[PDB]
């Protein structure tokens, strides 16, 4: 009987490589098929028609508000823009799973998360514009939204980073005793970076309540998974590390919502980390939920058409403030580097008054605050 | 001054500075690489025993995974005081650093902040540490906006410098002289006591020349100080910087005024120290009362060595014969 | 001089670097994230084709896995250019390049080495890169000895540059000013040739101040030679530094001492940027010589910002009112 | 069917975690029993008595070589010293299952590969000295061992970086096409690092020839596994990322041999990376092979008194010899930061070179070449 302090296991007697499983992986868990069918009548949620209706209406306007936007980048009047097509359901899905304030860690395709906590389309405008009404403060590039009201950490650009930030707040959270989880969403391709090992493995020693929520659409830019990985996609990893793990079908809101919600319920009551793979593409969430509604009588092609209108005209008047809305005063480029703003600082600040006394006729100040 | 104290070296003063920390701050966690059974430089010794293993434990052996770590607890509030077991293997977190500690207040418009996280670390050199247990990182950390740095020369400053650290609203890394830990005691308060970060201290007064360092090279200047009073006749004045950024520019400005001179010395490298920073500063600041060249008695420009360490350190002869032609330009 | 030229902006001359490398070099490959399909600013855009999928190829998502894998490919003595796709994103790799890269060859008391490997990674603003698309780190990793640092000005410079960091027997990282990458083309040789590391250029000669700069910067401060000139009878020598480190400490003390002025700009934020080390060496060598202070025009002490950066770069009327003043002083 | 490229899977359409099983674990490959007996016939590598001896030899003469330097540490005539206890049959095994060509990095306890590979006493312990025998020049700590000849890359003190780098090297290797395999050695406790993680996937997508050998202890200084991680050790982790993986006894050098000997045959010639996890105690593999040589005929308890005796005085020849050689020039503290020195480099050699004929009764001289 083996006495290693690293490991619990049996002796064997014979040379075994253990060798992976990747042509049939961890199979994809999925409620409802193509056609908006239910496959499974005890797996289904019963969901209430308020909020399956409001799953569809939020994953609708959220692609509205892509087009739009994608559009207002493509004539350069916003700098960057990452669109959400292909995962409005693992949003949504997810997002309904949890309790308002569960603490939402993400990166670029998480705006849907934000949709369905209402953040206000004047919010998500304000910051891609950089316009005074950012509570950010035009500091950062587009869709790199945040909101403390709404639980939602601020998304920074360097991939990964807030996966083990994510394992901290757990951890306090576990720590503070009343009972929420934080969910972290990331890609197939940030799981590749050191931090996402990182992240994995504090949040199973140090025994966090967190939901790691990975998107895998197959690309991470022009790479392929085959460069990306040789295991079974990412839901494989998470055994290795103790975490108990699952991969679902992106395109299906249910399948989402089913594995978000026992994830959620396992994570507060047990304290411990799990794991989502949701497969994605880079056969879709909004038409598979339509077909869905139209089965139990709840939508029809008049709903269809005044919801499409309206929701465009709520998004077109948001766009039009967004852009007329004056940019911050540029002194705000050197508050908050510091919580206080130190001295040296503050020398530099008045420079840049003093200089644009001077030579502000070369800048485009008729733009910006005071 | 500060009620009861009692002799304590470095790693006591630091204990006893966390302590402190987790007594009057229940959110307060520390946690790092062997840090419950006390660490490798007895620093923790007794806290967890005393606080709980929920509050004082290990991490797995990862330097960004502790650092992201002790961002996402202060992101809630609470008080994270991580430890990076030499300053060496800081570069690991240096991303999660750089790019997220000292930008996450900025980039967020105030709406999160992580500061009430710091960092502790050993740092300096130990005599035999060689290439990655001698390093002094701070000038790598001096420019990036954001996040404070800190070096104690002394047991009574550490303690006072770390409380202000852990309780600063900003991201603090706090760099201990790990050559001092067991070095001589001094009496320190048992009670909680702060020490101003941002504000060096000019420890003796002089009218000749201004010489200035932080941690363990404090006490190589004070004793260059009293070769040249003896030697030379010269009256310096002794500066430790204490904080690294934002640093005390009008009390190194204000020294140079009145003597006309400037010698710097640092362990670190001279390429890129920190004492390029306060020697272009003054310059601008104090041009026209400069007698002489502002001097820079640094490390030489490679890594830290093992056999060579006695060669390599700018000791108190090295510093001493620059300040004798500086006194001669 | 350097046979048949055409006309390419930025981010063709380095694919014909990278081209001219590979075809001389059966060890060489390039790496990174993107690069197979020609990379995400197109400068490896037909190489896999020409070279092999063996040669040019994408990785993993992993800064420290590239460079580190970067690393032990040159310790077998093939030519790895390693690629990181905004320069903001090497702090990841921060570790295996300052504790690894730089220090292989020392600490092996050169048994082993990688001197084959280049770093190439695109810098500087773009207007819009706000945080995280628009640094320039490159005083970070000057205060690292045992890598080179090496920035162009031009499409003709970044050939030059790239092919001699590419040949160099130490580790270099090459940044490209991803602003130039389309800006206007100019005749840069097909077939290869070299620009010497740790040289600057005067690119004009001047009588009255040094104006020291890199990178697209260098663009700036030819500007405000112009607007000096013609609005202030003012003569100005213009130095591309174009090495970071080691630098060409020569050339530019031997403008100091003719001028008696320097004013020194980078986009990099003040505090630690690679100005205080330029200030404070040629205050060293050329202190009885100068008029004025060294002044210094750089970003502001703060991360990078997306709506507020046409008031946070030192363009050419801050650099041009400091040269005003300095003038005056 | 499931149309997702991130992942070869079924649908599943019932929710389902995935559970670790870290309770009954990869079982622990063993050749011989701790009395020196094999346990199958058909796994007994029958290596010849002159390298059976070798391995033995290799083993006790690194222990002796331990407790002297071990004790040299203790009175401070060197500062540091790391020891190979219980790591002496991992590395002597693996070793001896390598072509003398293949390339090795790894960190502190791979002495015993040098020794193997039959690195002179005199050269352990010139780097451990810092005299002037020592190729490095005595520019790092001790037992910071490099051997060029040897192939055994330098040793660096942060853990983990030489995982990618031998990543790397294997890729190199590869496209030179002349059939050598990497070996990479590194604790459980340094696959924690972002390093290890960056390493493996690497070598999976990029098929690499590469074995990675963990030693797993139980320990990473004063922190047990179960502070470590949660899942089934390092050797589970291998197929989550496509590598094949075995677990072995540590303490059995033929376990070691025929695990490495299969890595490395497979790895040439597939391009594939293999991980080995070999468990050990922080029963004895020197005591287990001495069974072994003893029911072999092979040795015998005068033999193992003249071996003691004979290793002990080669030891202590090599040992005195390294104390009172000098230290290498000072001058050396300034050559290889670059390849070529800098001129400002030479400026701070020559201001060195100054600084010591003036205040040369300050420094310790006497010690140091020329
Ligand atoms: C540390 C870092 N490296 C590189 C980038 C450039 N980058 C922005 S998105 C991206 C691909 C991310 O892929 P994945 O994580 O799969 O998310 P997806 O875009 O498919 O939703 C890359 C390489 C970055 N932002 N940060
Ligand atoms: C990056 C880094 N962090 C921390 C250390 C300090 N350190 C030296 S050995 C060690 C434990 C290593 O444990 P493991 O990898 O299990 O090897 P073992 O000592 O058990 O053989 C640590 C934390 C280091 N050298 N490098
Ligand atoms: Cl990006
Ligand atoms: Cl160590
Ligand atoms: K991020
Ligand atoms: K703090
Ligand atoms: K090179
Ligand atoms: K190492
Ligand atoms: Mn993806
Ligand atoms: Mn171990």
């Amino acid at each position: 009987k083996p006495q290693f302090p690293g490991a619990s296991a049996e002796f064997i007697d014979k040379l075994e490589f253990i060798q992976p499983n990747v042509i049939s992986g961890i199979p994809i868990y999925r409620v409802m098929d193509r056609q908006g069918q239910i496959i499974n009548p005890s797996e289904d949620p019963h969901l209430p028609k308020e909020k399956v209706l409001k799953l569809y209406k939020s994953m609708t306007l959220l692609n509205t508000m892509d087009r739009i936007l994608y559009e207002s980048q493509r004539q350069g009047r916003i700098s960057f823009y990452m669109t959400n097509y292909g995962e409005e359901g693992t949003h949504v899905g997810s997002a309904a799973a949890l309790d308002n304030t569960d603490l939402v860690f993400g990166q670029y395709r998480e705006a849907g998360v934000l949709m369905y906590r209402d953040y206000p389309l004047e919010l998500f405008m304000a910051q891609c514009y950089g316009n005074i009404s950012d509570l950010g403060k035009g500091r950062q590039m587009p869709v790199h939204y945040g909101c403390k009201e709404r639980h939602f950490v601020t998304i920074s650009s360097p991939l990964a980073t807030q996966i083990p930030q994510a394992v901290g707040a757990a951890y306090a959270a576990k720590r503070a005793n009343a009972n929420r989880v934080v969910i972290c969403y990331f890609g197939e391709g940030a799981a590749s970076e050191g931090d996402a090992h990182a992240g994995f493995n504090f949040a199973a020693t140090l025994e966090c309540p967190i939901i790691f929520f990975c998107r895998n659409n197959g690309y991470a830019i022009s790479t392929p998974t085959s460069e990306q990985y040789r295991g079974d996609g990412i839901a494989a990893r998470g055994p290795g590390y103790g975490i108990m793990s699952i991969r679902v079908d992106g395109n299906d809101v249910f399948a989402v919502y089913n594995a978000t919600k026992e994830a959620r319920r396992r994570a507060v009551a047990e304290n411990q980390p799990f794991l989502i793979e949701a497969m994605t593409y880079r056969d879709h969430p909004i038409s598979r939920l339509r077909h869905y509604l139209l089965s139990q009588g709840w939508w029809d092609e008049e709903q269809e058409k005044a919801w499409r209108k309206q929701s465009r005209r709520k998004v077109m008047e948001a766009f039009e403030q967004a852009e007329r809305k004056p940019k911050p005063n540029p002194n705000l480029l050197f508050s908050d580097v510091y919580q206080e703003m130190p001295a040296q600082l503050r020398k530099q600040q008045e420079s840049l008054a003093r200089h644009l006394q001077t030579y502000g006729e070369h800048y485009p100040l008729d733009h910006f605050d005071k | 001054e500060y009620g009861q104290t009692q002799k304590m070296n470095l790693f006591q003063s630091v204990t006893s500075a966390l302590d402190n920390s987790l007594a009057k701050d229940p959110t307060a966690v520390i946690f790092g690489e062997d840090v419950a059974f006390g660490g490798v430089f007895r620093c923790t010794v007794g806290l967890r025993d005393k606080y709980g293993k929920d509050r004082v434990f290990n991490t797995p052996l990862c330097e960004q995974g502790i650092v992201g770590f002790g961002i996402g607890i202060a992101v809630t509030g609470a008080t994270a005081i991580a430890e990076i077991q030499f300053a060496d293997y800081i570069f690991p977190a240096f991303d999660q650093i750089v790019n997220e500690a000292a930008k996450y207040r900025y980039r967020s418009g105030d709406l999160f902040n992580c500061g009430s996280l710091t960092i502790r670390s050993p740092w300096g050199c130990v005599g035999h540490g060689a290439l990655y247990h001698s390093q002094s990182p701070e000038a790598f950390f001096a420019h990036c906006p954001g996040i404070k740095v800190v070096i104690p020369r002394s047991p009574f400053q550490a303690k006072g410098l770390l409380l202000s650290c852990i309780e600063d609203k900003n991201p603090c890394i706090f760099f201990e002289p790990k050559i001092l830990y067991r070095a001589a005691a001094e009496e320190v308060p048992i009670e909680p006591y702060n020490i101003p970060l941002s504000q060096a201290e000019v420890i003796q007064e002089g009218s000749d020349v201004t010489l200035v360092a932080w941690g363990t090279q404090v006490h190589v200047i004070r004793e260059v100080a009293s070769m040249a009073k003896e030697k030379l006749g010269v009256s310096c004045e002794v500066i430790d910087l204490r904080t690294i950024i934002p640093w005390d520019v009008d009390t190194i400005c204000k020294s140079v005024i009145k003597t006309g001179r400037l010698l710097i010395s640092h362990e670190a490298p001279l390429t890129g120290g920190f004492a390029s920073e306060i020697s272009s500063t003054v310059q601008e600041e104090c041009f026209l009362n400069l007698e002489a060249p502002i001097s820079r008695v640094c490390g030489y420009d490679t890594p830290f060595p093992h056999i060579f360490e006695p060669f390599y350190i700018p000791d108190k002869w090295k510093c001493y014969d620059a300040l004798r032609k500086m006194i001669n330009y």
